């Protein structure tokens, strides 16, 4: 969810994509480590024991071949099959759209990031929109995680499906959050429809990854989930 | 038949492609059996030929696109 | 003309006491331009 | 790629809305001058094969 | 009036390089490379006021 | 009078082995410069918020702009793809000189004054921000407002149209210029693959020159080719960009995957394993690296089936690269072996480096895999582990195995070794540590990160200290070398075999090599192959 | 008070890319609001369609496109 | 020897060039002169002008784009800036 210090692992989050993405990544992990040790130990071994000094006749008349060519070809092959299998339906399975129930906006210009629910808009006609800003490192509050907080904080209820809008309006930015493992490009003047689940009821961290000028590193994202009565006296509580 | 030429002019582009196709062949197979005619002049030949009959289809096309009725 | 390469084709002569002194200076001042470019960008400020 | 997918602001028909009008129409002088540049390539063709001919 | 072949051997007579073969080529290079040095020199102070941000008036 | 003799034979010189050498030094200048530079951007993150700066971001986006230009586009292309090549491949087709001399000598001088406006535009009140990658919306005039950015897309331009120049006539030197009895497919494997490279160079650089010239007339003539409200889409350029963008580094590689395939037999004393098999296999590499251009596109949100589509195929890449390796791996063994030369230690420590660098590409070319590592410090160390350990390992074993050839002086084999040992740990325990800073959740491009990653970059900063004094080593023995007057015979790396009488062998044995260019002494003449040698037809 | 109810699962368009969808929705709703009538049920529903979705703000510049009568819409 | 090779080979050119004279004084002129007469017709039927318009929908906002002056004049210029065709 945040980072830590001296950290190996990816971290522990909560999404039903992140998930399946930390699974297929140990899946692929465990079929590379096999070829990375292979490849480092047929290295060291065909030199540490064939020196000059121990072989002085090369076996030069051995340039053909017979029947190792073609498991050359099979083998890795049959490897990049059982890898290539479980990530395709993991796609085809995230390409679909579950049933929708409700969009967020977040247009963001340069350097701060707005948010829009206009999704309830009623007899109020009073849409709730706002800002999130870089927390100066002044104000910071005590104990605060400098670089990582906002002030106008963004707020999703938990265990709710959201079809998040990406929109910019200016040089192309970012929407990442490693936790949820959901991201895509504020490409300007296209929107691009994105989805979101959280399980649990949290405060998640990100940030913008695609340049955007000198100030690029000045727009961290911070979404945390709420309950249902939570989320109403928030929601008419503005 | 008040039909076929509905399909012959709904579908330019690919009819169109299609016989330059065969211009382009029938060119290359024909000219490609003399003996004072190289590659390049064979080819500068079936091009020519292919300019021709692209320009007197291009006039034939917008001959009859004027029956949109 | 056909003559016999002496094995030197070094773009200009090298020698033990002088030259070092030239080559090393040019090493350091093609190392050190970035800093004089960094510099730059912070003059005014 | 400009041509087959006109952003939405475009009028959803790749020849602008009010310029479509505008636009150049099949049969003017370009294919005049398209003719012309056929007829000066065979003229072209015909000089290099009577150059040939010495 | 074929003098291709006179010229041609007149020419090939002289050890000169291809390109000062032909006489009368020397005058045309001379005024050219003052002119490329007076073009380096105008360029020098062309960069020098381009990178620092200011404009003669 | 020698002036007018030294400036006829280096300046107004039209002969291959007078260029190839101000090839090396012009790519040693460029790559000291770059070098600096990183080692400034490095210094600058080793430890959180603005250090020795006074928070300047945009001198950081021209830091880290310029190192990746210059070192992309004047350390290694130039230095490798014709420097070694120009030199070389005349020796083993058969020729006394390139095609066209005028064009060859021409194509080296486009790039100093390339040079000179790249640093006047860096030196300029706001500089290229873009980064090495620039993007249309950034650059526009909004942004900058100077001649910063204009002049590097003017040098990229020049550049590519230099090295596009620079490969026209390489290509017809080694198609026409073959020895009699040369067949193309007995060629040897280093120039396959600098044809191959030429080939794929010239076919794709001129989209580049198009594209980027279309995207450049933006600020002046306010063309609407990429203006969001004009019309034009920035994904686009992406596409432009990035078919250009995947087989560069690929043409960029293949003299090191000949560089390689000419060491390992020659210091092992074995022939290569499997020629045709590999030759098919790269042509295969080569034919393959051109319809895979958008895993650079993955998560700016394209649809499900082209992402499918340009998915599944970069997979494929890997087999042929696998097979590569597993050959060169049966070559080694078996034959003998002399582990203590330092072309043949260059040569067994890029294999290792290249593999996990290729384990770590093929990591993230999954949709489903880069949506977590798009834009982070994890593609950073994938693509600094297969380039810096590659291309520059390739472009080392290359200096250090040719170099009697190009001069004919000896190195110091302890200091070259000395050197080499310390480059590859300094490089090794540099990129080690982005892998875990990337496999967090961190992005790349950020001069200021949050306070849990402070370890990671302290780790990496010592390791880019010492590869500083790495560089210094290899100056001081490159020194050494040119001023040691140490000699050279004609073939230095052939020895008798087992059963050779010491006085049978130096007399009815000598002047007998795998290539021709050891054929000839070790300073080549002028006019070299007075007759062409004929072989069994 | 408050329902969980916005655009559905579009079935013109199920890709990611759905930029069109809010200048489609927006001259369908104005087509069917120059026809049929005013007060009638069923475009209050299109209505929904391009505000939910669109980030709002290229509406105001919209309507001021619109206002002089500079928009390129058939209607 | 080569005297019947060359007078073959030169027989073939001037046969050739003989046809391709005919080709280009044949067919080509006629289609050239007819291209230009309803090349004239096209010009001459459409001698109206009128060519001064506004006020209906006027600019469509994407019109003389203005991000860097043009180096011609003011910089409001174009190097073909025509006072009749050209209008803002
Ligand atoms: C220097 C040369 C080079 C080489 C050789 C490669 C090799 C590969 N690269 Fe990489 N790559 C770059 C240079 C290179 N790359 C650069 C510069 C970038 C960044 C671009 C930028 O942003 O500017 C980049 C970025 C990059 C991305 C972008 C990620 C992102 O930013 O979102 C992707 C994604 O697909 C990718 C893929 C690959 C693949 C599949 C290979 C394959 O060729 C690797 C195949 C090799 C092997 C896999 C090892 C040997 C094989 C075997 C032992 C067989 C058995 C193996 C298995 C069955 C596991 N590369
Ligand atoms: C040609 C490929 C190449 C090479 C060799 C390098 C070399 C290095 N690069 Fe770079 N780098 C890029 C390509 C390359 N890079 C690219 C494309 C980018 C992205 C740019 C962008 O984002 O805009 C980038 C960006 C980049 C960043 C991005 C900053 C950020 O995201 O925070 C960092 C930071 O760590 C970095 C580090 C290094 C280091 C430490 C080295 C080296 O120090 C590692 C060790 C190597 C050496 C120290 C040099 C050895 C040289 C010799 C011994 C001399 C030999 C000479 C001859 C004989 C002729 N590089
Ligand atoms: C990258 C895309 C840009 C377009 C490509 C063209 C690039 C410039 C043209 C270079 C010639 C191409 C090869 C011709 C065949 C050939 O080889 O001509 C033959 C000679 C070399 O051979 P030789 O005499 O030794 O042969 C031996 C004869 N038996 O060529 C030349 O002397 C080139 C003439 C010098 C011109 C170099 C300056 C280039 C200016 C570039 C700026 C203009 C374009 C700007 C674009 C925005
Ligand atoms: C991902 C990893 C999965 C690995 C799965 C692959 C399994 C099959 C591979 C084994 C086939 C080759 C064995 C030789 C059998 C034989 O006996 O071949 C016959 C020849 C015998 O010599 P001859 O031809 O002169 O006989 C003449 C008969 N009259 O042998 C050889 O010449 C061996 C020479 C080349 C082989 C060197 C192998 C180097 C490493 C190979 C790959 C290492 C993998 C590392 C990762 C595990
Ligand atoms: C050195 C090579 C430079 C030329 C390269 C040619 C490449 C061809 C493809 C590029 C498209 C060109 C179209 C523009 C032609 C034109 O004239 O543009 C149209 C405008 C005016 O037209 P209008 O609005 O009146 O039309 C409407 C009629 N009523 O005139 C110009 O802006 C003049 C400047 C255009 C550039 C041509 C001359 C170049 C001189 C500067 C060199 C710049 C070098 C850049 C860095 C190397
Ligand atoms: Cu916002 Cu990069
Ligand atoms: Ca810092
Ligand atoms: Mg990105």
């Amino acid at each position: 969810d945040a980072p830590s210090s001296w950290a190996l692992y990816f971290q522990d989050g909560a999404s039903p994509s992140y998930l399946g993405v930390t699974h297929l990544n140990d899946y692929l992990m465990f079929y590379l480590t096999f070829i990375f040790i292979g490849v480092i130990y047929a290295i060291c071994k065909a030199v540490i024991e064939y020196n000059y000094n121990s072989h002085p006749i090369a076996a030069k008349y051995t340039t053909h071949g017979s029947i190792v060519e073609f498991i050359w070809t099979l083998i890795p092959a049959l490897i990049l099959i059982l890898v290539a299998l479980p990530s395709f339906k993991l796609l085809y399975l995230l390409d679909e759209v579950q049933k929708p129930s409700m969009t967020v906006k977040a247009i963001g210009r340069q350097w701060f990031w707005t948010y829009e629910l206009n999704d309830f808009v009623t007899n109020e006609n009073e849409p709730v929109s706002f800002d999130s800003y870089m927390v100066p490192e002044e104000d910071l509050e005590e104990g605060s995680l400098r670089q990582l907080e906002v002030d106008n904080r963004l707020v999703l209820p938990i265990d709710t499906r959201i079809r998040l809008i990406l929109t910019s309006g200016d040089v192309i930015h970012s929407w990442a959050v490693p936790s949820l493992g959901i991201k895509c490009d504020c490409i300007p003047g296209r929107l691009n429809q994105v989805s979101l689940s959280i399980d649990r009821e949290g405060l998640f961290y990100g940030q913008c990854s695609e340049l955007c000028g000198v100030l690029h590193s000045s727009m961290p994202i911070v979404v945390q989930g709420v309950s249902l009565e939570d989320f109403l006296a928030w929601l008419e509580e503005n | 038949n008040q039909r076929a030429l509905y399909y012959f002019n709904e579908h330019k582009w690919p009819i169109i492609l299609g016989t330059w196709a065969s211009t382009m062949g029938l060119s290359l197979y024909a000219a490609s059996r003399n003996r004072y005619d190289t590659a390049p002049q064979k080819l500068i030949q079936a091009r020519m030929y292919a300019q021709g009959v692209t320009v007197v289809v291009l006039l034939g096309s917008v001959y009859l696109s004027t029956l949109a009725n | 003309s056909a003559p016999k390469p002496g094995s030197t084709i070094p773009f200009y002569i090298n020698k033990k006491p002088l030259p070092t002194l030239l080559y090393f200076g040019t090493f350091g001042v093609i190392f050190s331009i970035p800093f004089i470019v960094v510099k730059y960008h912070n003059r005014n400020l | 790629h400009s041509s087959l997918s006109p952003t939405f602001e475009l009028g959803a028909v790749w020849p602008p809305v009010g310029i479509a009008d505008k636009t150049i129409d099949p049969l003017e002088v370009p294919l005049l001058n398209t003719v012309i540049l056929l007829t000066s390539g065979a003229s072209l063709t015909y000089a290099h094969y009577s150059l040939i001919a010495r | 009036k074929n003098t291709i072949v006179q010229q041609q051997r007149f020419l090939q007579s002289i050890h000169k390089p291809t390109y000062l073969q032909r006489p009368g080529s020397f005058a045309l290079v001379y005024p050219y490379y003052a002119v490329m040095a007076g073009l380096g020199l105008y360029s020098l102070y062309a960069s020098g006021r381009v990178i620092f941000g200011k404009k003669d008036a | 009078n020698s002036w007018w003799t030294y400036v006829n034979r280096w300046i107004f010189s039209t002969n291959a082995k007078d260029i190839a050498i101000l090839y090396l030094l012009f790519g040693l200048v460029s790559g000291i410069i770059g070098s600096v530079f990183s080692f400034i951007i490095r210094m600058e993150l080793s430890a959180p918020g603005s250090q020795f700066l006074s928070g300047n971001g945009q001198l950081y986006n021209v830091a880290i702009s310029a190192h990746g230009i210059l070192m992309i586009f004047f350390f290694i292309i130039p230095a490798l793809f014709g420097a070694f090549g120009n030199y070389l491949v005349p020796l083993m087709i058969g020729a006394p000189d390139v095609a066209y001399p005028r064009v060859n000598n021409f194509t080296f001088w486009l790039l100093p004054p390339a040079l000179m406006l790249l640093l006047i535009s860096a030196l300029t009140e706001e500089g290229p921000g873009g980064g090495w990658t620039v993007y249309p919306p950034l650059s526009s005039i909004t942004s900058h407002s100077g001649p910063a950015i204009d002049l590097a897309i003017l040098s990229l331009q020049l550049t590519g149209i230099s090295s596009t120049l620079g490969s026209v006539n390489l290509i017809a030197t080694m198609i026409n210029m073959r020895a009699p009895g040369l067949s193309l497919y007995q060629m040897p494997l280093f120039a396959w693959a600098i044809m191959i490279t030429s080939i794929l160079l010239l076919l794709t650089l001129p989209v580049l020159a198009g594209g980027l010239f279309m995207l450049f007339s933006d600020r002046n003539l306010n063309t609407s080719f990429y203006a969001p409200e004009g019309g034009g889409d920035p994904v686009l350029y992406q596409h432009l960009f990035w078919f250009f963008g995947h087989p560069e580094v690929y043409i960029l590689i293949m003299p090191a995957f000949g560089v390689v395939s000419h060491i390992i037999p020659s210091l092992a004393h074995k022939p290569i394993f499997g020629k045709e098999g590999m030759l098919w296999a790269m042509l295969s590499i080569a034919l393959l690296g051109l319809m895979v251009w958008s895993h650079h596109l993955f998560t700016v949100g394209l649809d499900v089936d082209t992402r499918a589509y340009f998915s599944a195929a970069t997979m494929v890449i890997a087999i042929p690269t696998g097979i590569k390796i597993f050959s060169w791996l049966a070559t080694l063994t078996g034959g003998a072996i002399q582990w203590s030369r330092v072309p043949m230690l260059y040569a067994i420590g890029f294999l290792i480096l290249f593999t996990i660098g290729g384990l770590t590409g093929v990591i993230l070319s999954n949709s489903v895999l880069d949506i977590a590592f798009h834009d982070t410090y994890f593609v950073v160390a994938h693509f600094h582990y297969v380039l810096s350990m590659g291309a520059l390992f390739g472009l080392c074993g290359a200096y250090y195995y040719w170099s009697p050839k190009m001069f004919g002086l000896m190195y110091n084999e302890t200091l070259a070794s000395i050197q080499f040992w310390i480059l590859f740990i300094g490089v090794n325990i540099v990129f080690g540590p982005q892998h875990f800073l990337g496999l967090n959740g961190m992005p790349r491009r950020i001069p200021d990160y949050p306070e849990a990653f402070v370890g990671w970059n302290f780790v990496s900063s010592i390791g880019s200290v010492i590869s500083i004094l790495s560089l210094f080593l290899f100056m001081y023995v490159m020194y050494d070398q040119f001023t040691s007057n140490r000699v050279v015979k004609t073939n230095p790396y052939l020895i008798p075999s087992y059963f050779d009488d010491n006085v049978i062998f130096v007399n009815e044995k000598l002047g007998v090599a795998q290539s021709i260019e050891w054929l000839l002494h070790s300073p080549v003449h002028e006019h070299a192959f007075n007759t062409l040698p004929t072989k069994s037809i | 008070q408050f329902t969980f109810g916005t655009v559905g699962f579009d079935a013109r368009f199920p890709n990611t890319n759905q930029t069109k969808h809010c200048f489609q929705s927006y001259i369908d709703y104005f087509r069917c609001i120059k026809a049929k009538g005013e007060d009638f049920v069923p475009c209050k529903q299109f209505w929904h369609a391009y505000q939910s979705l669109c980030p709002m703000e290229w509406v105001e510049r919209w309507d001021e496109q619109r206002e002089n009568g500079t928009f390129p819409a058939p209607i | 020897n080569w005297l019947e090779e060359v007078q073959a080979e030169e027989e073939h050119a001037k046969r050739s060039s003989e046809f391709w004279k005919k080709v280009t004084y044949y067919i080509g002129g006629p289609a050239l002169i007819l291209a230009s007469a309803n090349a004239y017709y096209i010009y001459c039927k459409h001698q109206e002008h009128a060519k001064h318009v506004e006020d209906t929908d006027p600019g469509y906002s994407f019109e003389n784009l203005r991000f860097k002056k043009y180096p011609w004049g003011d910089g409001s210029k174009t190097l073909f800036w025509n006072d009749k065709v050209n209008h803002l």
